RNA sequence: GUAAGAAGCCCGGCUCGCUGGCGUGGAGCCGGGGUGGAAUGCGAGUGCCUAGUGGGCCACUUUUGGUAAGCAGAACUGGC
RNA sequence: UAUAGGGGCGAAAGACUAAUCGAACCAUCUAGUAGCUGGUUCCCUCCGAAGUUUCCCUCAGGAUAGCUGGCGCUCUCGCCC
RNA sequence: CGGCUACCCACCCGACCCGUCUUGAAACACGGACCAAGGAGUCUAACACGUGCGCGAGUCGGGGGCUCGCACGAAAGCCGCCGUGGCGCAAUGAAGGUGAAGGCCGGCGCGCUCGCCGGCCGAGGUGGGAUCCCGAGGCCUCUCCAGUCCGCCGAGGGGCACCACCGGCCCGUCUCGCCCGCCGCGCCGGGGAGGUGGAGCACGAGCGCACGUGUUAGGACCCGAAAGAUGGUGAACUAUG
RNA sequence: AGGCUAAAUACCGGCACGAGACCGAUAGUCAACAAGUACCGUAAGGGAAAGUUGAAAAGAACUUUGAAGAGAGAGUUCAA
């Protein structure tokens, strides 16, 4: 919207929101990233410290598609399978567990929160936080691993 | 031709000794023997060697 | 001139609400003569919340919202909000307790509905309770905000905690001069 | 093409202009900064002090209670 | 030319991009073309369905993708011989064959 | 095509009715109830102007 | 520069792996009791985004170099 | 008729090479770049400066701090303290 | 008769010709003879912040597919076993990798700067903190009695958001000591107490669209060079055979 | 270290075709018109200006001044 911009507003005034003394005419500092080290590494340090130099190893030919592992936590544990499952699987019927696989729900790695409460579950995953293992072990589930 | 297909396998009890024998320390020790394997058949050999 | 103090005219206040919600307009000429009719500081903060922005109104959760009912003294009253409750995905028990706010979602009016709970909007809140008695008035957690975690006194200088803006979080990306006392300096 | 090279001129104005502030406002100060000897003193203290002062405290208490 | 704590701008803008500027202003054109392309094969071409061939059932090569399941090209020699047809009377049943595909 | 507020629509996959934001919104016959002029202060109608 | 109070005083008790003749010292924690604590004026605190500026000059006073300058250079305040 | 551009030709002045020669002309790259001149288009209202710290092959410039504006938020007086 | 006014004239006072560079312009600083038309902060991508809307631990079809051949239809509508995918819900490490719940009660091993068994609570505490709750008390024309009535409150309590501090948890390193288990007892894994580094956790607030400002790269507010490269045209002037 | 092969893909040249929140004769292609035309340079090459009477010419018969250009009358037209 044009006529919602500043510059029909500004029609009038001489310099047009830009000085009289300063006169900004192309490129008055550099284009771009110019003066990382020379002029300008107090606006390059002290607002984005760790930008020069190298950090370590250099893994050739790295692809995001070996270490795939989306992590699911023990909240998210129970609404991976409905509540009517839960419930109807764990009201005062007998000591069976409803299963509840992540991996047919898209998560490998389970890691380990707070809010897991007594009813028991047997949970298939691919790789295990020990804090999540102990949280399963204290409210009487079983830990499988599958591939 | 997609067919996902629904192994759901839900009704069972929890069930004996490997709720106890399933924990955190068999994926530590599969990484382990992994990363250890070779050497180990190496110093075997060495020992095997030396008499 | 005669004043040799300097002018501050307008202080920082926003009156009339920005947003063209018909609804939202409703709502603060309602709120607004209950709260200069009524002398009632609840309808004050509630008039005041209702100018207040989209940003500053943030989403209530379901679990904060039972938290702070119940802590004792909090049996039958009943939970106002300014800005919207929204489902959490981590609780499994939710009490018969009462909401008023602003755009519930669906999840989580469902939800209610099935615990026994009953969800009102602020015109049944001012025909149940012109004075507000009986409310407790609930807000959210505003500087939980991603946007106020790249906000300090610097990004790095005494370490500042303070997530300076980069692509991606990973190797190579502002992790060589400054953030380590390898490579220059540390910080 | 000398030019002027250092002045403090109009510089107090300035600072007054925006009413030159003490920090003002530290209510329990920051711990940071004090003998580590120290801090394995206090914090090893109020540990044990969410340990173990409940039955003393209470039973304290209530005689005070009871004597007031 | 930088600024207040903005983030580190590499844009790759520098080559002359204003010649090669491919705006789809015929993608609905592209499918009317596509459109009309797939009902003159179903008219013109023969009562053989649509999508003609097909396709196996095949896990994806990945440790993230082979939880799941994708049609694939063609039936691996080996499971048509065991089906039990030539090789060019399966093509010609409609049967998909890739002679690549292992088992 | 679209439903109520009790079921979804059964023609479109994932679609609600939006929740309204007043239920009943006769603002003349709010404030008109008795709940609200129950709790008013007090018509106050006097001008007060500037005295010389 | 600092202080002119309720974030302050006073009393009673627990903890300490600090310290140590000593229930000695020192910090932390808990509970209780009393706000009328210099003058004048003022409603305060806080978060984000950003333009312009980055060539100055003059005056009372204190001053450096120069014989002096409508010369060059500093300090407080005011002004252009 | 032959020598055609960083080439020709010069009894040598860097002279001549189509009114242009210490590097011709025409077109393209090309709207080359410029911290450097000039200019920058309607009204009213409100607030309203700086020529200073530090750094830079920095001294006609820029970055940072300061001065400034805009957007709000948290509270408080409004009924012997 | 009245009449301000883009008509003219006179009179009193004030009044140097505009624009910019500049500390300073009416300047013996520069541009402007006059007039009409054209003429300078745009557009794309990216980012940040604020605002507005929809959905909200999710969000988005921008990529395709489906509708009968319709001017507007290059629109719009739908997909859901089209969510592949982008962003967010998890960070820390160079990496192998690891990866955020603790507290209380009772019994016991020497409650021993120490581990086990059963039950319970559950995102910890302190000081501030809008709002909210209980309520002493007194208040309505002449006698006790009452219910809403006119009508506030001393004092106390739970404490939103947010601020300060303490404490706890995760990851990488640092120091000190002891224990546990074996798909096989080893230069095997895991655990504990303190001190640090992190852009973390400590009940999550994001996604998409639009608008405003600012920055960056693109010709980038308009106009401006001495220069460099590529390919061709000239000895009709002149220089020389 | 020998070879063929349609599809989806690209198209600011060309042949016809349709539409436009675009410009409206100093704008839009250089060119709405005898436009790569007039014209310039030896040549490579450079390169314009320039639309509108009226509905229909019904474009003003005839008289008169002047050698004519040009007028004065008259006439056509809703209007010279
Ligand atoms: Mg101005
Ligand atoms: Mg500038
Ligand atoms: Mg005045
Ligand atoms: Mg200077
Ligand atoms: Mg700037
Ligand atoms: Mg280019
Ligand atoms: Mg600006
Ligand atoms: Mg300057
Ligand atoms: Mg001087
Ligand atoms: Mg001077
Ligand atoms: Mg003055
Ligand atoms: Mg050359
Ligand atoms: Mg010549
Ligand atoms: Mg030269
Ligand atoms: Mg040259
Ligand atoms: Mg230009
Ligand atoms: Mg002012
Ligand atoms: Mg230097
Ligand atoms: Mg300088
Ligand atoms: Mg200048
Ligand atoms: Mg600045
Ligand atoms: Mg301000
Ligand atoms: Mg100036
Ligand atoms: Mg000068
Ligand atoms: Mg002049
Ligand atoms: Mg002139
Ligand atoms: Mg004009
Ligand atoms: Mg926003
Ligand atoms: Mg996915
Ligand atoms: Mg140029
Ligand atoms: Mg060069
Ligand atoms: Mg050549
Ligand atoms: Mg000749
Ligand atoms: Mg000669
Ligand atoms: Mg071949
Ligand atoms: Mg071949
Ligand atoms: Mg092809
Ligand atoms: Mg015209
Ligand atoms: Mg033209
Ligand atoms: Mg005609
Ligand atoms: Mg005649
Ligand atoms: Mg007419």
């Amino acid at each position: 919207p044009s006529r919602l911009r500043k510059t029909r507003k500004l029609r009038g005034h001489v310099s047009h929101g830009h000085g009289r003394i300063g006169k900004h005419r192309k490129h008055p500092g550099g284009r771009g990233n110019a003066g990382g080290l020379h002029h300008h590494r107090i606006n390059f340090d002290k607002y984005h410290p760790g930008y020069f130099g190298k950090v370590g190893m250099k893994h050739y030919h790295l692809k995001r598609n070996q270490s795939f592992c989306p992590t699911v936590n023990l909240d998210k544990l129970w609404t991976l399978v409905s509540e009517q499952t839960r419930v109807n699987a764990a009201k005062n019927k007998t000591g069976a567990a409803p299963i509840i696989d992540v991996v047919r729900s898209g998560y490998y790695k389970v890691l380990g929160k707070g809010k897991l409460p007594k009813q028991p579950v047997i949970v298939k995953a691919k790789f295990f936080s020990r804090r999540a293992e102990e949280k399963i072990k204290s409210v009487g589930g079983a830990c499988v691993l599958v591939a | 031709p997609v067919r996902n297909v629904y192994k759901k396998e839900k009704a069972r009890v929890i069930t004996e000794e490997e709720k106890n024998f399933k924990a955190f320390a068999s994926l530590r020790m599969a990484r382990a023997n992994a990363r250890l394997f070779g050497i180990r058949a190496k110093r075997a050999k060495e020992a095997a060697e030396q008499d | 001139g005669v004043d040799i103090r300097h002018n501050k005219d307008r202080k920082v206040r926003r009156k009339e609400p920005k947003s063209q919600d018909i609804y939202l307009r409703l709502l603060v000429k309602l709120y607004r003569f209950l709260a200069r009719r009524t002398n009632s500081t609840f309808n004050q903060v509630v008039l005041k919340r209702l100018f207040m922005s989209r940003t500053n109104r943030p989403p209530l959760s379901l679990s904060r919202m039972i938290r702070k009912m119940k802590l004792p003294g909090r049996e039958n009253k009943t939970a106002v909000v300014v800005g919207t409750i929204t489902d959490d995905v981590r609780v499994q028990e939710v009490p018969k307790l009462k909401v008023c706010a602003l755009r519930v979602t669906s999840r989580a009016r469902s939800r209610i509905l099935r615990a026994g709970g009953k969800i009102l909007t602020f015109d049944q809140l001012a025909l149940d309770s012109p004075k507000g008695c009986g409310t407790v008035l609930l807000s959210g957690p505003r500087k939980g905000r991603e946007v106020y975690r790249h906000f300090g006194k610097a990004p790095g200088t005494p370490h500042s905690h303070t997530k300076p803006y980069v692509r991606s979080k990973g190797r190579k990306f502002e992790r060589a001069r400054g953030r380590r006392a390898s490579r220059g300096y540390k910080n | 093409a000398k030019s002027k090279n250092h002045t403090t001129h109009n510089q107090s104005r300035k600072w007054h202009r925006n009413g030159i502030k003490k920090p003002r406002s530290q209510r329990y100060e920051s711990l940071k900064g004090v003998d580590p000897k120290f801090l394995r003193n206090m914090r090893f203290a109020k540990k044990h002090n969410k340990k173990g002062l409940k039955k003393m405290q209470a039973n304290n208490a209530k005689a005070m209670s009871a004597r007031a | 030319a930088p600024s207040r704590n903005g983030m580190v701008l590499k844009p790759h803008f520098h080559k002359d991009w204003q010649r090669r500027v491919a705006t789809w202003f015929n993608q609905p054109a592209r499918k009317i073309r596509r459109r009309k392309a797939r009902q003159a094969k179903a008219r013109r071409i023969a009562p053989r369905p649509a999508s003609g061939p097909i396709r196996p059932i095949v896990r994806c090569p990945t440790v993230r993708y082979h939880t799941k399941v994708r049609a694939g090209r063609g039936f691996s020699l080996e499971e048509l011989r065991v089906a039990g047809i030539h090789k060019k009377v399966a093509r010609t049943i409609g049967i998909s064959v890739d002679p690549r595909r292992r088992n | 095509l679209y439903g109520t507020w009790r079921k979804a629509a059964s023609l479109k996959s994932n679609y609600n009715l939006p929740m309204h934001k007043m239920i009943n919104t006769d603002l003349s016959r709010i404030l008109k109830s008795p709940e609200i002029q129950r709790a008013l202060r007090a018509p106050r109608k006097k001008i007060h102007r500037r005295v010389l």
